[PDB]
RNA sequence: AGUUGAGAAGCUUGCUGGAGGUAUCAGAAGUGCGAAUGCUGACAUGAGUAACGACAAUGGGUGUGAAAAACACCCACGCCGAAAGACCAAGGGUUCCUGCGCAACGUUAAUCGACGCAGGGUUAGUCGGUUCCUAAGGCGAGGCUGAAAAGCGUAGUCGAU
RNA sequence: AACCCACUCCCGUUGAAAAGGUAGGGGAUGACUUGUGGAUCGGAGUGAAAGGCUAAUCAAGCUCGGAGAUAGCUGGUUCUC
RNA sequence: GGAGUCGGCAAACAGACUUUGAUCCGGAGAUCUCUGAAUGGGGGAACCCACCUAGGAUAACCUAGGUAUCUUGUACUGAAUCCAUAGGUGCAAGAGGCGAACCAGGGGAACUGAAACAUCUAAGUACCCUGAGGAAAAGAAAUCAACCGAGAUUCCCUUAGUAGUGGCGAGCGAACGGGGAUUAGCCCUUAAGCUUCAUUGAUUUUAGCGGAACGCUCUGGAAAGUGCGGCCAUAGUGGGUGAUAGCCCCGUACGCGAAAGGAUCUUUGAAGUGAAAUCGAGUAGGACGGAGCACGAGAAACUUUGUCUGAACAUGGGGGGACCAUCCUCCAAGGCUAAAUACUACUGACUGACCGAUAGUGAACCAGUACCGUGAGGGAAAGGCGAAAAGAACCCCGGAG
């Protein structure tokens, strides 16, 4: 997700954007902790496009 | 850039497998090459039971520096520098001897 | 017999603690002699 | 602290010297009184803390000039 | 609590012996939860989250284990467990 | 090891070692140790000698194990019992429990351990804090005092035992 | 008796202990003993007064500076002819 | 820029990223928990408890802003007390803390030397405290000279260990006059200069790009070494590559470079400041007690001031080492001013008849650490396999040691 496309949503599409990336942050620590996490590198790419719509977000002020 | 990529042709200039033509495939930091069917070394993997299992002797090649090979120019069969020439828009590798871009 | 040390966490930090020796000018001294020379510690 | 309010003495430095020549260290300070000085414009007296050379400076160019200096340099009198 | 603290407090479940045995005989579930969490937003996000009805909570602080080593002494994680009890016959599944 | 000078010393070689050395004549010195109850590290003598920390006390059987006086269980015997039994506070900080271990630690051995590795374990409206109140005392807006730093103190607000 | 103390003997003196132990001893409702918190300190404090005590240190604590104080005094001072 | 990458001790197992340009480097942004000047109130630093405004939920709140103290200016209000003052609220602007040294001030020792010791010395040193700056301070003659003249301040070399001073002991110690570094003055009938904006050009700094010329032979595990012949040079005693390389790699001489920030010098426009109003009065001079002048009361001039006094007005006043006369030379009690000078905690480059692991920083290594002490504080030891892990598959004794 970079953030050109980001770019042209609107405010209310981004919260959103934001509000589905931490549902599915979510999930990847409950599937982490119990064990069936087979794909670890997912962790860290949420985290990067949480921080992203976050900064596109800021920079709609 | 660097003047030896990835599966680039070579020949191997010093060392004991001075003589021998092979292909670049991969380069490591420090400034080390591995070069395909040169500098062959058996390592003896002692199989412990736990924690899975093992090999026994692997056969592998063992990295050399890479100022030990010089580019292979593939039409007087000769080894050869590499210089820069001028970019048009773009930068090429060319042999020193001849001017001809390398391929 | 009864020795020097009788331990107190209360009295400990009311004498030598942070708080105390930011309150006057020499305590002060202290902590910028101990941040100078390269403290883990600068306070108990 | 032991300063006057309108001159500006302090406390200096100095020595004792006796017959034999020893020198011990002493302190010189102004002869300062506190006075009411009456301000004819404001119809009140006004209280400081002045040496007594500072009083024979207040009686040569009056209060209301020595005021203005007070207040021009921010004293608090 | 805003929307956003609600996929912030639960970390995930607390898998042992003692965690097992009173998820059968006694309806009560352990969770790993956020240091700063506290009983009352704990009992909102399982509620909201797993869309099941829970009746109390109780909350422990634990500390962390300091393991010596060749270069020092270091120390892990202090975490916080909660203890979930949920309605006389119901599940907390994923 | 041999050999050469009056001496400090020089030279030539066998073995070891595996990458540096410096003829000659000049220049410059952190330039030469046996002592300083010298300083740092290593190792001797004493000597396989003293000691092994309350003189309540131990004896068999069985098991495990490479190995049992010391570990576990059983049958007996001894000791404390206004404690050598339980519980709060202070102080400590994982020493608590369970699997796997025995190099070092344990004044002996150890299969055992407050020891090593890895997991687990502490659930409060009523218990103890926090929150409310103040004591001794501390700090202290303004203030008064003082070469400066600062001292004392009012309103106030901290401080449990 | 507990509790506070420390009169005698012996042991111990490289100690179980940088001041103890066993056996005896004194006070034990008071000028008592004790927990927690607080105040006073270096020519200063405190002292029913021994120049005692102020972190195993006291006829002037400890620490860092002046500082490599000064030492007509001890000790040592390294290859050859 | 141009193909590898997911930092190190420190490896493995995984999951991935990508020439549709990754990792990496530089400029500008965004986010930036708690403590700390710590600043809403407390507190045992990294903790506890709040209030107000706007918006959003319905339960037991969420989001974003505010709330310390002092100084300056401003608005309103208002005690004894009529007036108006102290005081009380609201706005703005500023400060506060840290930092090795250098600078200007306030306070200020002793050991030691004098072969004892008081005057004296050490020394206005150590130390403590307060302000400022990139430098600071001082600076434009009420100055020296000597009847000839010089021309603000600061710094260096001499005069000279001289004249002086000194229980005339130990010791302290100038000036005049010369040679240099720098070059500068301008105002109170309102100036040079300096700040902050806005503009005119140039130069640098924060990243990078290109960058010449070697083959054969012997020994050897491995040539850069032997022998033989070449080539490059504004690049020839750099680093490292399996032993000693101008021509193997990275470099070097030499040439190019910047979307965007920083800084410096430069034009010309504004605002401010300089600034004290009008040439200087409780001032010059004097008496007593001190301090400073190399100068310790000495024939002791000159500066300064704790106490007490106290002029003249250019036919007037200061100085020329007691004091008088005559001459000479300056015009104090109001300001501003660059350069030459001091220092380096910090950043880069280069260099060394410096060290090479008991040396050099206490510290080559996870060091102000471990450890010691209640604390302030004190304070260690500890580097090297090999070119390359190719770091020893498999068998046997032994407790699966
Ligand atoms: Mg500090
Ligand atoms: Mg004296
Ligand atoms: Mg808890
Ligand atoms: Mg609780
Ligand atoms: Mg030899
Ligand atoms: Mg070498
Ligand atoms: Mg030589
Ligand atoms: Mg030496
Ligand atoms: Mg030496
Ligand atoms: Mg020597
Ligand atoms: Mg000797
Ligand atoms: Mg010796
Ligand atoms: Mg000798
Ligand atoms: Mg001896
Ligand atoms: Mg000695
Ligand atoms: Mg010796
Ligand atoms: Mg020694
Ligand atoms: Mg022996
Ligand atoms: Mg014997
Ligand atoms: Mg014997
Ligand atoms: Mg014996
Ligand atoms: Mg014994
Ligand atoms: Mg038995
Ligand atoms: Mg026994
Ligand atoms: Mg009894
Ligand atoms: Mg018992
Ligand atoms: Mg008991
Ligand atoms: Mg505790
Ligand atoms: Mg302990
Ligand atoms: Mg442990
Ligand atoms: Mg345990
Ligand atoms: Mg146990
Ligand atoms: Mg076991
Ligand atoms: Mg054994
Ligand atoms: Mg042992
Ligand atoms: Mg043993
Ligand atoms: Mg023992
Ligand atoms: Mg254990
Ligand atoms: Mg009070
Ligand atoms: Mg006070
Ligand atoms: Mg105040
Ligand atoms: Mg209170
Ligand atoms: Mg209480
Ligand atoms: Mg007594
Ligand atoms: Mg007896
Ligand atoms: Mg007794
Ligand atoms: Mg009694
Ligand atoms: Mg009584
Ligand atoms: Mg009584
Ligand atoms: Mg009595
Ligand atoms: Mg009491
Ligand atoms: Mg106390
Ligand atoms: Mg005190
Ligand atoms: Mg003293
Ligand atoms: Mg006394
Ligand atoms: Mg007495
Ligand atoms: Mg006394
Ligand atoms: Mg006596
Ligand atoms: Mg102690
Ligand atoms: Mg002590
Ligand atoms: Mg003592
Ligand atoms: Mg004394
Ligand atoms: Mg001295
Ligand atoms: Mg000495
Ligand atoms: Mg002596
Ligand atoms: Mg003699
Ligand atoms: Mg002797
Ligand atoms: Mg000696
Ligand atoms: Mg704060
Ligand atoms: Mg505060
Ligand atoms: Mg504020
Ligand atoms: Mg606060
Ligand atoms: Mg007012
Ligand atoms: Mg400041
Ligand atoms: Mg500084
Ligand atoms: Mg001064
Ligand atoms: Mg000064
Ligand atoms: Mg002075
Ligand atoms: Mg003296
Ligand atoms: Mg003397
Ligand atoms: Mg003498
Ligand atoms: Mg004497
Ligand atoms: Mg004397
Ligand atoms: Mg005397
Ligand atoms: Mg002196
Ligand atoms: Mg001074
Ligand atoms: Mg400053
Ligand atoms: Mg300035
Ligand atoms: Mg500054
Ligand atoms: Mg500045
Ligand atoms: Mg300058
Ligand atoms: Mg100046
Ligand atoms: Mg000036
Ligand atoms: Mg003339
Ligand atoms: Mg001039
Ligand atoms: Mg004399
Ligand atoms: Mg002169
Ligand atoms: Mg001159
Ligand atoms: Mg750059
Ligand atoms: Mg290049
Ligand atoms: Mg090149
Ligand atoms: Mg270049
Ligand atoms: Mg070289
Ligand atoms: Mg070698
Ligand atoms: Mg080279
Ligand atoms: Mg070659
Ligand atoms: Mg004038
Ligand atoms: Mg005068
Ligand atoms: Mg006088
Ligand atoms: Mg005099
Ligand atoms: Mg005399
Ligand atoms: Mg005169
Ligand atoms: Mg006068
Ligand atoms: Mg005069
Ligand atoms: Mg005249
Ligand atoms: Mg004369
Ligand atoms: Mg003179
Ligand atoms: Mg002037
Ligand atoms: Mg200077
Ligand atoms: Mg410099
Ligand atoms: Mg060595
Ligand atoms: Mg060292
Ligand atoms: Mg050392
Ligand atoms: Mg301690
Ligand atoms: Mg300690």
């Amino acid at each position: 997700m970079k953030a050109n496309e980001l770019r042209e949503k609107s405010v209310e599409q981004l919260n959103e954007q934001l509000l589905g990336l931490l549902r599915d942050q979510f999930n990847l620590r409950m599937q982490k902790a119990t064990g069936q996490l087979g794909q670890s590198h997912l962790l860290s790419q949420v985290k990067r496009d949480i921080a992203r719509v976050k900064t596109v977000l800021n920079q709609q002020a | 850039m660097q003047k030896i990529r990835r599966d680039d042709e070579v020949i191997v200039i010093a060392g004991k497998d001075k003589g021998k033509r092979g292909k670049v495939l991969k380069v490591l930091a420090d400034d080390r090459l591995v070069v395909g069917g040169v500098n062959l070394i058996k390592r003896h993997t002692k199989p412990n039971p736990m924690l899975g299992q093992q090999g026994g002797i692997v056969e592998k090649e063992a990295p050399l520096h890479v100022s030990n090979v010089a580019i292979f120019n593939t039409e007087t069969s000769k080894a050869d520098r590499v210089g820069f020439k001028v970019e048009d828009g773009k930068k090429i590798r060319v042999f020193k001897s001849t001017q001809k871009p390398v391929q | 017999m009864k020795r020097t040390f009788q331990p107190s966490t209360l009295k400990r930090a009311r004498v030598h603690g942070f708080r105390a020796r930011m309150a006057t000018k020499n305590g002060r001294q202290v902590l910028s002699r101990r941040r100078a020379k390269g403290r883990k510690r600068l306070t108990v | 602290s032991r300063v006057c309010q309108v001159t500006g003495k302090g406390p200096v430095t100095g020595n004792n010297i006796s017959h034999a020549h020893n020198k011990t260290r002493r302190r010189f300070l102004p002869n300062l009184q506190h006075h009411r000085f009456w301000v004819e414009s404001e119809k009140r007296f006004v209280r400081l803390r002045v040496s007594a050379k500072g009083m024979r400076i207040i009686d040569k160019r009056g209060i209301e000039a020595v005021l203005a200096d007070l207040r021009a340099r921010g004293e608090k009198f | 609590m805003n929307q956003e603290r609600v996929f912030k407090v639960l970390l995930g479940p607390h898998i042992s012996e003692k965690a097992t045995g009173l998820a059968d005989g006694k309806s009560q579930f352990v969770f790993k939860v956020a240091t700063d969490a506290t009983k009352l937003e704990i009992k909102k996000a399982v509620e909201s989250l797993f869309s099941v009805k829970v009746q109390r909570v109780t909350t422990l602080n634990v500390k962390g284990k300091t393991k010596r080593t060749a270069r020092g002494l270091g120390k892990r994680n202090d975490w916080k467990k909660a203890y979930i009890a949920l309605q006389p016959g119901q599940d907390l599944d994923f």
